[PDB]
């Protein structure tokens, strides 16, 4: 019983009855040529050896036919048409046949070294050249601490050339491997008990997104079932989806487990937006690696945002010359003397805190939270010495030295049930209400389209960091039978409202006063990849263009948009007066540096961040969550909706948290620094004065006359001001 | 020139085997009292970022490997289409060739030992294809040096060094396209294959059956070798040229046996890439003082014949307006003939006007209108319009 595989089986009988065929045959052909032809008593006859014949056989079945030999007795002649007639199909099949069947051999098997102190990640899920580029390209960046770790993929495929020809660009660093998570066999080659992690890409184009988030938490199960003690990172594209992992025994967020859920986190950002208009750009800048690179053929205001670009969030630990400083007085000397953003640190069990008063101090080895150019910059804020060594003049010379109700955790503004119909307006209605300074969600869906998770547009701005006084109202305008569906999770929020219809109609738009709103969001639960890449965002772009295009009476392109795109490249249709390259990379783009354009890609380097400083990926969170913490998701996760009510003062004190502002430079105490002040005056005044800590600016791009503004994230201390900036801010008030 | 009886090719083939044989032991017995009983690792990535071509450094040894193994063949086309004899007596001192070769030898023995390095495990390593290519190379060179004279034995196998070329072309980041990248793979495999082929048919030819004492010998040239296995691989085996030495047929046979499988697939992938290219590429040449029309959308042989029987009619006013279609497919066969027909007012350009470029190459700012025509004949209006 040992030809076992069905392949084995075939390959076996090909080749032996091949082989026996051309022998016999050859030696058939040998009994009459040396014979000779009976009726011509045996005279005609040749003398060729079997192996002559065995030979001419495979000459002739080939059809290369040399006639160095050539068969002439008449019985060897009329055999030589038989053998032609059968056995050239027998060689034209068994050769591509067997082609095939050592061709079937699985290329990428065997097993990871593990090398003598190396890290390895593990990477699986969806890969790709395109999510493995996207991915090592953030991952093995040239401004990162260069710490070694090994990029282990394994997948189910072969990878297609552009893969492979990556693959042996990073042989040094990258490994792949053939093979699943499903399988504990495979866990077991990839070392997956000595990796660092594992890493779950997501299929964010998929027909599907629940099917998707299903095969995703299956891996996670198998990982984890594996061994339980692997962190675990997880591309989610379903919010709700959260709730099943979070139900995993193993799963556990201080071991460092997490979902990075792109629904989540899309929605906050636009959220954000609504309070703070650029915002999305501001922050989703932050978090990918990019560097400063200018060319002449850039306009003024293309530098000053493009180096905003250059930032990103770095952590390091605060030198011991930091203690005992009020965080006020930390980042006061940080900024000022160092060149650095200090905005965050880790108070000691431990917990973030963002721009904290001068009720807390520093203490020895505090990890702090830096925007910076490069890694190499933060770490200037460790070898400083104060009086204790050098700590003067040229940043460079630092060197080193040596000397109303709530949610039931008082997160959210909250309100018991109702059902729709209580929130449920019409056209007339609507106009009625006085609305003003709201946000407007226009909102394209099929009554059976997947459901994109609105709460996490609507929960941003309903904080309780916030009065109630100034929560801005909100308005959907969409399909009613897909806002049944979602209404169940909006149910709780107050100060919310439902226009059923077409966003596209402009007689919704005017019953909405979409010309009195602080924003106007634009997104859609349409099918992500449906068959024309150009089709995908056309009912975005029809919505931007049609309000743009609007006028209105006691305007149009003045109204504040924003517009989730499926493909990153529509954004050239977006607006007018771009004038951009359409070669260029979305991050560039006019739309994209106002804020008027957001996309799902820009948070792929998420994946990455999360991996090499968890606790970054928890300060973003607060911030564009407006404050969900692991009890609320767990809250959530007990199925029962989200539970609210009165609050104790014990709870209720978390009233008082850290949020993102935006603070004008025509009127109030700060004026006299838009007056042609700098930046670091403005900064270091405002976080004296005030606490409000100042993170960068959003200035008019036609300073001359559109109504476009630009993000310069965290500018020079020496950066003139104009009195029409706008500051984006981290306050307590 | 060469010396009567006195064969000494036995000297230089052990020489092969006692380097690849005496390493591939200590490699055993090593493995052997670590399975019964740092700098390493550092030295391990260092030399593999270094073959990859990551560090410039790099670069340089990974462009050397390319022009260096191109060389190596050259020299070795040299020797076996100019000594007649398979070994030949003759003084180092006096060959410019074989002196030149010793250079590139110690290139590829420099080459091999950091490649050692790099090499996750040494005994798959001592055994990878290039490996043996050292093996049957170089120390074979270096008898050469001991001895006053040559053997032309395994020295053809430097023609798959070739089939290192894609990875260097990798390393080097310029096969961008997935096409771009199997082409050069396919073709340069094809052809180091071939040669490696012909050049050891012209050993077993030129040298003779061992077991009939060297007699049974025929004195084909490299080049009639390669012309005859481009004439069997093909299938025409025209005859004209044929093995003899019982060792050359069964390596004939072997051959067939592989080699047509080879062609048979080669030639059909190499015709669907080059017939891969794009036809109506390029830009519309805007004349002096002529309007243009772009029209796109539905654009096929009945919605042009219908659109430009109207819009050329003898009739009009004879305003010289050339059309310029712009649309993705390429025409049919029909719509070629009839742009064909009108070529002095109609043309035609593969492109889209979703693409800013397509609508430049069109020069449509100096367009007088662009026509967008419909499919009336859709599925579904709503998704037409």
């Amino acid at each position: 019983n040992v030809l076992k595989t069905s392949t084995l089986i075939r390959l076996v009988q090909l080749v032996v009855s091949f082989v026996s065929l051309w022998l016999t045959a050859a030696g058939f052909l040998h009994l009459l040529e040396n014979s000779g032809d009976p009726f011509f008593d045996f005279g005609n006859a040749q003398h060729l050896t079997y192996w002559e014949c065995l030979y001419f056989l495979m000459v002739t079945m080939s059809t290369v036919g040399f006639g160095d030999i050539f068969a002439t007795t008449v019985l060897g002649r009329t055999f030589v048409v038989i053998f032609i007639m059968i056995f050239i199909g027998l060689f034209a099949s068994f050769i591509p046949e067997i082609a095939e069947i050592l061709g079937k051999r699985q290329k990428y098997g065997g097993s990871y070294k593990k090398e003598r102190g190396k890290r390895h990640v593990v990477v699986c899920g969806y890969i790709t050249f395109d999510s493995v580029s996207n991915f090592l390209k953030d991952f093995l960046h040239k401004d990162r601490e260069d710490v070694d770790v090994e990029i282990v993929f394994l997948h189910k495929g072969l990878p297609g050339l552009e893969l492979e020809g990556l693959l042996k660009r990073h042989f040094t660093q990258v490994e792949y491997f053939w093979g699943s998570v499903m399988d504990a066999n495979d866990l077991e080659r990839v070392k997956i008990q000595e990796a660092d992690a594992c890493l779950v890409l997501a299929n964010k184009y998929c027909q599907d997104p629940d099917q998707e988030d299903a095969a995703n938490i299956m891996r996670v199960i198998s990982i984890k079932n594996y061994h339980s003690d692997i962190k675990v990172i997880v591309q989610l594209l379903q919010y709700h989806n959260k709730a099943y992992l979070l139900n995993i025994p193993s799963w556990d967020w201080k071991r460092g487990d997490d979902a990075v859920c792109v629904a989540e986190l899309k929605l906050g950002f636009i959220a954000q937006s609504c309070l703070a208009p650029g915002f999305s750009t501001l922050m989703a800048n932050l978090f990918t690696m990019r560097s400063y690179k200018p060319t002449p053929e850039m306009s003024q205001w293309q530098t000053d945002y493009m180096r905003g670009t250059g930032m990103e969030m770095y952590t390091e630990y605060l030198s011991s010359a930091f203690n005992a400083l009020t965080f006020p007085e930390a980042a006061e000397l940080c900024f000022s003397k160092l060149k650095l953003l200090l905005l965050a640190i880790e108070v000691r069990e431990s917990t973030l805190a963002i721009n904290p008063g001068p009720k807390v101090k520093i203490e020895n080895a505090t990890q702090g939270f830096f925007i910076a150019e490069s890694a190499e910059e933060v770490k200037r804020a460790f070898y400083y010495c104060k009086n204790c060594h050098a700590n003067v003049s040229d940043v460079r010379q630092i060197k080193k030295c040596k000397c109303r109700k709530f949610d039931s955790t008082g997160m959210f503004h909250w309100c018991p049930d109702r059902p729709l119909n209580d929130c449920l307006q019409d056209r007339s209605q609507a106009s009625a209400s006085g609305l003003r300074n709201h946000v407007v969600v226009c909102l394209f869906a099929d009554a059976a389209s997947p459901l994109i998770g609105l709460r996490n547009l609507v929960m941003p701005l309903r904080a309780s960091n916030f009065h109630y006084h100034e929560l801005k109202p909100t308005i959907i305008v969409g399909n009613l039978d897909y806002l049944h569906r979602e209404w169940k999770t909006l149910q709780n929020f107050p100060k919310l409202s439902i226009l059923p219809g077409s966003p596209l109609n402009r007689a919704n738009l005017r019953a909405v006063n979409i010309n009195l709103c602080d924003m106007c969001v634009i997104v859609s639960a349409k099918d992500r990849n449906m068959e024309d890449p150009n089709l995908v965002d056309k009912e975005a772009i029809l919505c931007s263009l049609n309000i743009k295009a609007m006028t209105f009476d006691d305007a149009g392109a003045n109204v504040p948009l924003i517009t989730e795109l499926a493909n990153d490249s529509n954004v050239q249709f977006l607006d007018q007066d771009d004038d951009d390259d359409p070669d260029t990379e979305l991050y560039m783009t006019q739309p994209f540096a106002c804020g008027t354009a957001f996309a799902v890609s820009v948070l792929d380097s998420l994946m990455s961040t999360s991996y090499f400083n968890d606790n970054a990926l928890t300060l973003i969170r607060t911030l564009i969550t407006g404050g969900a913490t692991p009890e609320l998701e767990q809250i959530l996760a007990e199925g029962a909706g989200m539970r609210g009510g009165y609050c104790s003062p014990a709870v209720l004190a978390n009233r008082d948290r850290c949020r993102v502002a935006q603070i004008s430079l025509f009127d109030g105490p700060l004026a006299q620094f838009g007056q042609g002040g700098h930046y670091g005056e403005l900064f270091v005044y405002a976080l004296r004065h005030f606490g409000i800590l100042c993170i960068g600016l959003y200035r008019f791009r036609d300073t001359n006359p559109s109504s476009k503004r630009y993000v310069i994230t965290n500018p020079p201390e020496d950066f003139p001001l104009l009195p029409t900036d706008q500051v984006y801010v981290l306050t307590y008030k | 020139s060469c010396e009567p009886g006195d064969r000494q090719w036995y000297s230089f083939l052990a020489s092969s085997l006692v380097t690849f044989g005496s390493g591939l032991v200590v490699i055993i017995i090593y493995r052997i009292v670590l399975w019964l009983c740092g700098w390493m690792t550092e030295a391990k990535d260092w030399a593999g970022e270094l073959i990859s071509g990551q560090t410039t450094t790099g670069r340089i040894l990974v462009g050397l490997v390319f022009l260096l193994s191109i060389a190596s063949l050259i020299i070795y086309f040299i020797d076996a289409s100019t000594n007649t004899s398979v070994e030949t007596c003759l003084p180092w001192s006096s060959s410019t060739t074989q002196q030149v070769d010793l250079a590139f030898n110690v290139f590829f023995m420099i080459y091999f030992f950091i490649r050692f390095v790099a090499a996750n495990d040494k005994l798959w390593f001592w055994v990878e294809l290039f490996s043996f290519v050292d093996y049957f190379t170089i120390p074979p060179s270096f008898v050469a040096i001991y001895l006053d004279r040559n053997w032309l034995g395994l020295q053809f196998l430097r023609a798959l060094r070739l089939m290192s070329i894609p990875d260097i072309l990798t390393y080097l980041n310029v096969l961008k396209t997935s096409t771009l990248i199997r082409l050069v793979q396919l073709v340069v495999s094809f052809v180091s294959l071939w040669l490696t082929a012909a050049g050891f048919l012209h050993l077993l030819e030129n040298s003779g059956d061992p077991f009939f004492d060297f007699g049974n010998a025929q004195h084909l040239t490299y080049w009639e070798c390669l012309y005859f296995l481009m004439v069997t691989m093909s299938t025409v085996g025209f005859g004209d040229i044929f093995a003899t030495t019982v060792l050359g047929r069964t390596f004939v046979v072997i051959f067939i046996m592989i080699f047509i499988g080879l062609f048979a697939s080669f030639i059909p992938e190499i015709a669907e890439i080059l017939g891969k290219r794009q036809k109506y590429g390029g830009s519309y040449k805007k004349e002096r003082g002529k309007r243009h029309v772009v029209v796109c959308g539905y654009i096929t042989f009945d919605s042009v014949s219908n659109f430009l029987k109207d819009f050329l009619h003898k009739d009009r006013e004879d305003v010289d307006v050339e059309i310029v279609f712009l649309h993705k497919g390429l025409p049919g066969l029909e719509l070629e003939g009839l742009l064909k027909r009108h070529f002095t007012q109609v043309e035609y350009f593969w492109g889209s006007v979703m693409d800013a470029n397509d609508l430049e190459r069109v020069k449509i700012q100096e367009a007088d209108a662009c026509l967008v025509l419909a499919n009336k004949y859709c599925q579904d209006p709503d998704q037409e319009d």
